[PDB]
């Protein structure tokens, strides 16, 4: 709670959000975010939270062209609870707040959605977002430029067996 | 990316411009989304953020504005383990034999039956970080593995960052800002502001090690090829750790390359040397900047931004909407004599005709030559000592130059070069007929839009990178968001475009919106000031709260 936010729309449905805090600027934020791209953001949160092979099984892939249970693996070990709790407690208040209202605003959305502009209306992986969510997807972004590039590497490696 | 800052000594009204071109993916987790953050008092910034972020990642505000391009810098460094002989799993750091840890996880799998299975996955990590293998490359074998480190993990200042840059007033505090928090994890900054003022930072997430380390910690062998790999068998190959770093083990901003000047400043993702020729940027470690040669893009943008002439948004604007196929200027001359030089060839005809009628760029209605032509270049990359003059460190801008048909073989391999390609284009379900537009666009729906610009490893600085589904070439990622902001008195005058839309759902009214006036290359004001959004016909507001 203690969330508002002030949104204009200009042309090509550019917003402009206006708020007395970071709390109600996210809330703004996620909110117009989800207005266009719920589906979008869905997921790729599903990938974030490597849980891509629970709801699509192992022939598909991300975006990201991975196969669904490799991406999952670099994703699990990536986005441990451990990693992710770190990563909060070493956020400035000011983005702990951008990221709650984020979050908030999103799900106001979700709960007010009926497919006017959100195709995947009724899908399982259509759900409330948390703030840990965001987190994954930011460490996801975060290594795009390391180990990242090294996802499909990091789950083919195994010791060598008994061979010539 | 493309980006390119210019400052009072070179723009037409004595103040900063910027123009912003970042090349990045038309779906998925990278796919830009504009929009302006106003906290009244003390935070007013627009522009575009990535999805799930609550923070404009490239952007403008009163005084200022600045973008962002992919750095040649090394955010990683790969380590070689020394195994010990005795035992696989096992690892020697100053010849003493370490256990690898395991990390087990477990993943939930619906299967053929609808049902969830558990996966479990064991994950081994060195006291570096996880091993990866690379078949026929990076290997797992009895003598040696590979662990990487990502000097980002450790980077949780990175949403700060952000939102810190949204709150810069000027290129001075954007600078003290950045090299304050070190949370950049693998861009380069560009900006300009009101006062005229060019700036360039490398400034991002750079492991560190000190120099005289760096001769015996690097595996030349993989150095030499552009990955970062350093000796995981000696403690001293450690990152080096300096107190006045923002991180443990990153390399400080001091250290990293900085370029402020009032005439441009430019990058399309080479290395720090050349963003402004006038005053190189040299003597960085390998991992952060070498003075490699610069691809076609930047030697497009150098060849239009060197000398005196002023320069004004209109010239920004047009070196993108031009789609210019500079790395044509270096070779299709000699090309179309080789063809003059072979018009009794038969299997060359076609290709030559579309070579010479060709406007050498990557417009809805250019020609099919620029088809040929890439097939060509294709092959040509293959070749060796193909070049009449060769890359020349003296001449960086001005060479490679040329094909040396003046030698028998190169003439023999060339000229085979254009016939395999020519094979390929007329094995394709192409007409001669069909113009670029024709072939490359972006799916809406059932329907299709052309969509102008192509490779910009071609030298298009439009560059838009397509692959082959169903008859046509579909988008997949380049030229993205773009901003060219100027400071005129009443506030700064931002124009462009997001080429993709604002959504990435067929309903949404916005899903192909600005995807048409891309195709006509056709800009926008994107409206900043109060007055700017007022003026809108298309005005919308919400209220919200809980």
């Amino acid at each position: 709670t203690g969330l508002a936010a002030d949104i204009r729309w200009t042309a090509y449905g550019v917003p402009h959000i206006r708020a007395k805090d970071e709390r109600g600027l996210g809330y703004g934020i996620g909110y117009a975010y989800a207005r266009d791209n719920a589906c979008l953001l869905a997921e790729e949160i599903v990938t974030a939270r490597g849980e891509r092979a629970r709801y699509f099984g192992s022939e598909g892939k991300s975006s990201a062209e991975l196969d669904n249970l490799p991406s999952d693996i670099f994703y699990a070990w990536l986005n441990q609870p451990e990693a992710l709790q770190a990563f909060w407690q070493a956020q400035t208040p000011a983005v702990r707040q951008l990221l709650e209202g984020y979050a908030a605003g999103f799900n106001r959305f979700l709960r007010e959605a009926d497919g006017k502009t959100t195709s995947c209306l009724g899908q399982p992986w259509l759900r409330a977002i948390a703030t840990d969510d965001l987190l994954r997807l930011t460490r996801r972004l975060l290594v795009e430029g390391g180990v990242g590039q090294f996802a499909d590497a990091l789950v083919a490696a195994a010791p060598p067996g008994a061979e010539k | 990316s493309n980006a390119i800052a210019v400052g009072s000594e070179r723009s037409a009204d004595g103040k900063g411009m910027l123009l912003a071109n970042p090349h990045f993916p038309w779906n998925g987790a990278m796919r830009f989304y504009q929009m302006h953050l106003t906290i009244p008092g003390r935070l007013d910034v627009m522009g575009a953020s990535l999805p799930g972020l609550p923070v404009v990642n490239i952007g403008f505000s009163r005084h200022l504005a600045w973008t962002h391009t992919v750095d040649t810098s090394s955010h990683f460094t790969l380590y070689r383990l020394a195994l010990d002989p005795k035992d696989p799993r096992r690892y020697l750091v100053d010849g003493r034999s370490l256990p690898l840890e395991e990390k087990s996880v477990a993943i939930e799998v619906r299967g053929a039956d609808g049902k969830l299975s558990r996966v479990e996955h064991k994950v081994y990590q060195s006291i570096y970080g996880p091993l990866v293998v690379w078949p026929g490359k990076l290997d797992w074998n009895r003598s040696e593995a590979y662990a990487l480190r990502d000097a980002n993990l450790e980077n949780t200042r990175v949403l700060q960052q952000w939102y810190s840059i949204n709150q810069a007033s000027d290129v001075a505090d954007l600078r003290r800002r950045v090299e304050a928090l070190q949370g950049i994890p693998w861009v380069n900054t560009l900006a300009a502001d009101e006062q005229g003022n060019a700036l360039y930072m490398n400034q991002s997430v750079v492991p560190y090690l000190k120099p005289e380390l760096i001769p015996a910690c690097a595996i030349p062998q993989l150095v030499a090829e552009g990955l970062p790999a350093l000796q995981g068998q000696d403690s001293r190959c450690a990152w080096s750790r300096d107190p006045a770093a923002a991180q443990a083990g990153i390399t400080p901003a001091a250290q990293l390359p900085v370029l402020l000047r009032r005439d441009f400043v430019q990058n399309s993702n080479d290395s720090a040397w050349l963003t402004n020729p006038a005053s190189p940027l040299q003597g960085f470690s390998p991992l952060v900047s070498q003075e490699k040669p610069i691809g076609p893009r930047a030697r497009y943008a150098l060849s239009r931004l060197q000398g005196k002439q002023p320069l004004e948004a209109k010239t920004l604007e047009e070196m993108v909407t031009a789609n210019h196929v500079f790395s044509a200027d270096q070779v299709l001359p000699d090309l179309l004599r080789l063809c003059r030089d072979n018009q009794g060839e038969k299997s060359l005809a076609r290709a030559c005709a579309a070579l010479a009628q060709w406007d050498r760029g990557a417009n809805l209605d250019s020609g099919s030559g620029f088809v040929y032509f890439q097939r060509f270049m294709q092959r040509f990359a293959e070749l060796d000592g193909a070049w009449k003059e060769p890359f020349d460190a003296q001449r960086p801008l001005d060479t490679p130059q040329g094909i040396a048909l003046d030698r028998p073989q190169v003439a023999t391999q060339v000229r085979q070069a254009l016939a395999d390609a020519a094979a390929e284009v007329e094995k394709s379900g192409i007409p001669d007929g069909a113009r670029w537009g024709d072939l490359q666009v972006s799916t809406r729906g059932q329907e299709r839009i052309a969509i102008p610009g192509g490779d910009g490893h071609f030298g298009v600085y439009n560059a838009i990178q397509s692959v082959r589904k169903g008859d046509h070439l579909e988008v997949v990622g380049g030229t993205s968001y773009i901003q060219l902001v100027t400071f005129p008195e009443e506030g700064p005058k931002a124009r462009g475009l997001l080429a993709f839309s604002q959504s990435s759902d067929p309903r949404s009214p916005h899903y192909r919106d600005q995807t048409e006036l891309f195709s006509r290359q056709q800009w926008q004001t994107l409206p900043f000031s109060d007055r700017q959004i007022d003026a809108d016909p298309q005005l919308q507001r919400l209220s919200i709260r809980e």
